């Protein structure tokens, strides 16, 4: 795979450097969109932009050419890196759906139940434990290729895979689910009441977006999971390697997407003008 | 300055016909929903119909429903309200009322008691 | 006596002093010509005297 | 009864006669004139500052003699007082009532007032011993929202109402010493002159009334508008003023002339005038709109020569400093920019 | 220059313990809400408080601080002085359904509300404050509401209506053709944005603060889904 892996490796890392420097440059510059909100979505925009930024292009590199241009150490720091900033996007993610269910579920009592520095307390506490159990490894195949012969495993043991699919993708797979379900019944209620209240004299929409929401996440983080998890508990006849780098490229693609899939709104799209 | 000058009737037996006309000059009569507001003696102001900037949209009052035909000429500067069949109850004065603002669909504070741009009104009084 | 009051009041303004617009246009242009020197939305200043 | 009717028919004729005055004193428009005189071109204007600290709508401002400390009125009971220059706060004054709808600064540089639709036009202290900031007066003699106020002295502060009558205050003891009548509907904005020996005042019954502040009576009347007057300032001069109405059309007046000048419209604008400012030599009229965006109007020409921007909402206050050196304007989006 | 330092320095403290007490006084303001109310003379506006130019009233319902308050003291003009209430959560609009006369007047009210450049985006909750007096008159027969509304002649019941126990039939349609009547102006214009909750009360009711809260939690609600893209 090297005829179509320049422009998808372009239009990959471009793309989301781009994505979210905008993102980021019309939050943090534009004090309208300085909601009690969009604390989760400037994390969420970090992360994206670490992982397109200095995670993408090593990856692309190792995938195209089986041999790593750094040391141990080097991938070691990667490794820990892309797993850090990959659950902290999972974890905001997961926040970002906390924070629209308790928007639409306690419309009065959410001004007064999450404020500016609760948010901030709530995103630092998130980034540290995607830190917390990404710096696992340091501390603490069959170690075949993790004694630097020109390669590095990611290749770990099974306590480890189930610790990490549990806190960074189920969990936060199971909360999405669920409160976006919640959300979604009382949308379909709030339209039917509206509908039958305005047509009494003689579309969906929160399906698409909700929809679109759980798809493009869940279609991009569910197989690569579902092959780690796969790997851990079977081995390596189950799935071969490349299959789950091609499931991690997903990954950094839907890493990719998400600038583009929560910042939809007209105010940003206003914003964006001004800056471009 | 504006004006809304009215020249109508007097003295109508019950069931008899009347034509209101109202000249107005000193404002683009093109972009304003002008109203008709009458006052029974010892009675507050009510409102009777409005008409639209172009003569579209009209609205009647319940009990001047069905009597009245209210129509503009944008183009000599004019309103009009042609009345028949008259019953005892419209005995009052009626004002050709303009609106506060232009390219307003709604039409706000028309009926005041102290108002501006209100013509000095006429009197239609209906015996025998 | 509203009506009475009415019209002494509009008698009062028909006796104001009143000169040809075409003078009076002349006399509001000068003072805009006169002080256009120290106008700096007009004029703008060099950006070391800005204080903004 | 009958004697109304032969007042009235002579008051008629008397007014005609007015109108004839007028024709015969109207030799031609001021436009052809002034066609010789170069154009003030495309003014450049940006955001030189802003100022965020407010929670909800601003809804008025006056910059301070000194052409640095501004004062901001927003409805939430808050009456700040920023420092231009270093973007500071110098103190944010908690209000009694919320809903506050003028605000002033004193030529002294010591009191600040405000005050609207509780009826009473409190007036603040800043420089006190006791290292707070307290209220010194409370003028309660209003029926009908207050809607601007603009001082004279530290103790002639000149109040406009929306009980069809201007009001001459005195801070000392609080009682009126003087109550102008004659208007038909609310009045909305007054400015002083320069001299302040007379002031005009802009009411919603489309005509524009030239006050006295010690005769205290009615002097000339300018009615040549369309619907209510949202805004009014002096020619600096002080023999001339242009005014802005809700039909989206800004006309300017000369007081010795007794006409109206200049028809600002553009065939475009439907949404009416909020504001009205001139600069320090008065070419450039800064009225702001209805349409979220503000404007730069030549005020010898009525060709428009730049356009503002950069608010989300309506603009309702758009104050020029002493000196001339900067603009500041407040929308309801709680953001006060300040542009040079 | 030591002089000069300790001035600018003054001000960011100066600065510093200010943007503290406003930061202070932003989550309380967040968390009130504010409701303006307006009516009739003898609507009975007044009556639905149970708890100058405008009189305050906070209740606390459920926790949630609320802020009516009426404006009493202005005159009869109010399309200047009406503007500065377009960032109130709802407009409680309360009017009285016993004098039929005294309608026609009131309808045109909301309706040049409802059509207003910065009111468009605001809901009104609308309240009916006489039903007591409503059901006397029409039961009495001595007054028609077919001679001020010629259009009650040709007007059924709705299939939707939940008329109380022990009641006539002909006041069940006086009582919702005035609200129909008001819901018709309320639909013909509504983009969506801003909407109607009409309701009957007598003098008498107890509850009349918790159809507030049940209703500005739908507003608010409403407007959340709306600008998630998700209504
Ligand atoms: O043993 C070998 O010989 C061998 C040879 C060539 C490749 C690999 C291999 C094996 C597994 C993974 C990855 N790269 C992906 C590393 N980022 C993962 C990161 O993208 C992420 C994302 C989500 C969750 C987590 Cl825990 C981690 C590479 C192993």
């Amino acid at each position: 795979a090297v005829a179509l892996a320049g422009a998808l490796l372009a239009l990959e890392v471009l793309a989301t450097v781009g994505g979210n420097l905008l993102v980021i440059v019309a939050i943090a510059r534009t004090p309208r969109l300085q909601t009690m909100t969009n604390v989760f979505v400037t994390s969420l925009a970090t992360a994206d932009l670490v992982v397109g930024l200095l995670v993408v292009p090593p990856g692309a590199t190792l995938a195209l050419t089986g041999r790593w241009p750094l040391g141990a150490t080097g991938c070691e720091l990667w490794t820990s890196v892309d797993v850090l900033c990959v659950t902290a996007s999972i974890e905001t993610l997961c926040a970002l759906a906390v924070d629209r269910y308790l928007a639409v579920t306690n419309p009065l009592r959410y001004g007064a139940l999450v404020t500016k520095r609760r948010a901030r307390a709530a995103v630092v506490l998130v980034w540290v434990v995607s830190a917390a159990v990404s710096f696992a490894p340091i501390m603490s195949e069959a170690q075949r290729c993790h004694s630097n012969p020109h390669c590095c495993a990611f290749a770990s043991n099974i306590p480890y895979a189930l610790l990490s699919s549990s806190v960074s993708f189920y969990l936060p797979l199971l909360v999405m689910l669920f409160v976006y379900a919640r959300v979604f019944l009382v949308a379909t209620r709030q339209l039917r009441l509206l509908r039958r209240e305005l047509g009494r004299f003689p579309e969906h929409r929160a399906l698409r977006t909700l929809g679109l929401i759980v798809g493009t996440f869940t279609l991009c983080w569910l197989p690569f999971f579902v092959a780690n998890v796969m790997r851990a508990l079977g081995g390596p006849s189950l799935v071969p390697s490349p299959a789950l780098l091609a499931l991690n490229w997903l990954g950094y693609a839907n890493s990719a997407f998400n600038p583009l899939i929560y910042c939809r709104s007209p105010d940003f799209r206003s914003a964006f003008r001004r800056l471009l | 300055q504006v004006q809304l000058q009215e020249s109508g009737g007097g003295l109508v037996q019950p069931g008899g016909s009347l034509r209101l006309s109202c000249a107005a000059s000193g404002f683009t009569f093109s972009n304003y929903k002008m109203n008709w507001v009458r006052q029974a003696p010892g009675k507050g102001l009510e409102w009777v119909s409005d008409i639209s900037q172009s003569g579209a949209s009209i609205s009647y009052t319940g009990s001047v429903k069905g009597r009245f035909t209210i129509s503009r000429d944008n183009a000599k500067n004019t309103l009009y309200l042609q009345m028949n069949s008259l019953k005892p109850e419209d005995t009052a004065v009626y004002y050709c009322a303009r609106c506060p603002a232009p390219f307003t669909r709604d039409c706000f504070d028309v009926t005041s008691t102290t108002y501006a741009y209100r013509g000095q009104g006429t009197q239609v009084t209906v015996s025998s | 006596a509203q009506a009475r009051k009415l019209v002494e009041q509009l008698k009062m303004e028909a006796n104001i002093d009143r000169i040809k617009v075409s003078k009076a246009a002349a006399d509001l242009m000068a003072y805009c010509e006169a002080h256009a020197k120290e106008d700096p939305l007009l004029t703008p200043v060099p950006a070391s005297e800005n204080p903004f | 009864q009958s004697e109304l009717d032969q007042l009235r028919q002579e008051a008629e004729q008397l007014k005609n006669q007015i109108r004839d005055a007028r024709k015969a004193c109207a030799d031609a428009t001021l436009s052809q004139i002034t066609n010789n005189i170069d154009p003030v071109g495309r003014i450049q204007m940006r955001t030189r500052r802003t100022l965020r600290g407010h929670l909800a709508k601003i809804y008025a401002m006056h910059w301070g003699t000194d052409s640095r400390l501004l004062v901001s009125a927003s409805q939430d009971g808050k009456l700040i007082i920023w420092d231009s220059y270093t973007t500071n706060k110098v103190h944010a004054i908690p209000l009694r009532s919320s809903w506050v709808m003028t605000c002033a600064y004193a030529p002294s540089g010591n009191y600040v007032a405000c005050g609207g639709l509780d009826n009473i036009c409190s007036i603040y202290n800043l420089k006190t011993r006791e290292g707070n900031v307290r209220v010194s007066r409370e003028l309660a003699g209003h029926t009908g929202y207050l809607s601007c106020c603009r001082f004279l002295d530290d103790n002639q502060i000149v109040t406009s109402s929306g009980d069809t009558t201007c009001a001459l205050w005195d801070i000392e003891t609080g009682q009126q010493t003087t109550t102008f009548t004659g208007h038909t509907g609310d009045v909305m904005s007054l400015s002083l002159a320069p001299d302040t020996r007379l002031f005009v005042s802009g009411a919603c019954d489309a005509s524009a009334k030239l006050w006295d502040v010690r005769e205290g009576m009615c002097r000339q009347t300018f009615t040549g508008h369309e619907s209510d007057i949202n805004a009014i300032c002096f020619f600096p001069n002080g023999n001339a003023f242009a005014t802005g109405s809700d039909d989206a059309t800004c006309r300017l007046f000369d007081l010795r002339a007794d006409q109206e000048l200049m028809t600002y419209s553009h065939d475009n604008i439907i949404c009416g005038i909020t504001s009205v400012s001139f600069s320090k030599s008065g070419r450039l009229l800064l009225a702001g709109y209805d349409d979220f965006n503000c404007n730069v109007w030549d005020a010898l020409k009525a060709d428009r020569a730049g356009v503002l921007a950069g608010h989300d909402n309506r603009v309702s206050c758009l104050g020029v400093t002493d000196d001339g050196m900067a603009v500041a304007t407040g929308s309801w989006d709680s953001f006060l920019k300040i542009w040079n | 220059t030591e002089d000069q330092r300790n001035e600018e320095k003054a001000q960011r403290e100066a600065n510093k313990k200010i943007e503290k007490q406003l930061q202070k006084d932003k989550q309380v303001y967040r968390a009130t809400h504010r409701l303006l109310l307006l009516g009739a003379d003898n609507s009975g506006k007044s009556t639905i408080v149970k708890q100058s130019g405008i009189f305050e009233t906070k209740f606390q319902v459920d926790k949630v601080n609320f802020h009516m308050f009426d404006v009493g003291g202005q005159r009869d003009e109010r399309r200047k002085w009406i503007q500065c209430f377009n960032d109130v959560t709802a407009i409680i609009f309360v009017v009285d359904s016993s004098d039929y006369n005294r309608l026609q007047e009131a309808l045109n009210l909301f309706k040049s509300i409802w059509n207003n450049r910065w009111l468009r985006t605001i809901s009104v909750i609308l309240f009916l404050n006489k039903q007591d007096l409503l059901a006397e008159k029409v039961l009495a027969g001595k007054s028609k509401i077919e001679d001020y509304f010629p259009e009650f002649a040709r007007y059924t019941t709705p299939e939707d209506a939940t008329p109380e126990p022990g009641e006539d039939p002909r006041v069940t349609r006086a009582k919702y053709f005035i609200r129909d009547e008001f819901l018709r102006i309320s639909t013909a214009s509504g983009d969506g944005r801003h909407y109607c909750y009409p309701h009957f009360t007598c003098a008498v009711d107890t509850e009349n603060a918790r159809r507030i809260f049940n209703d500005c939690r739908d507003i608010i609600q409403r407007m959340h889904l709306r600008q998630y893209e998700l209504l």
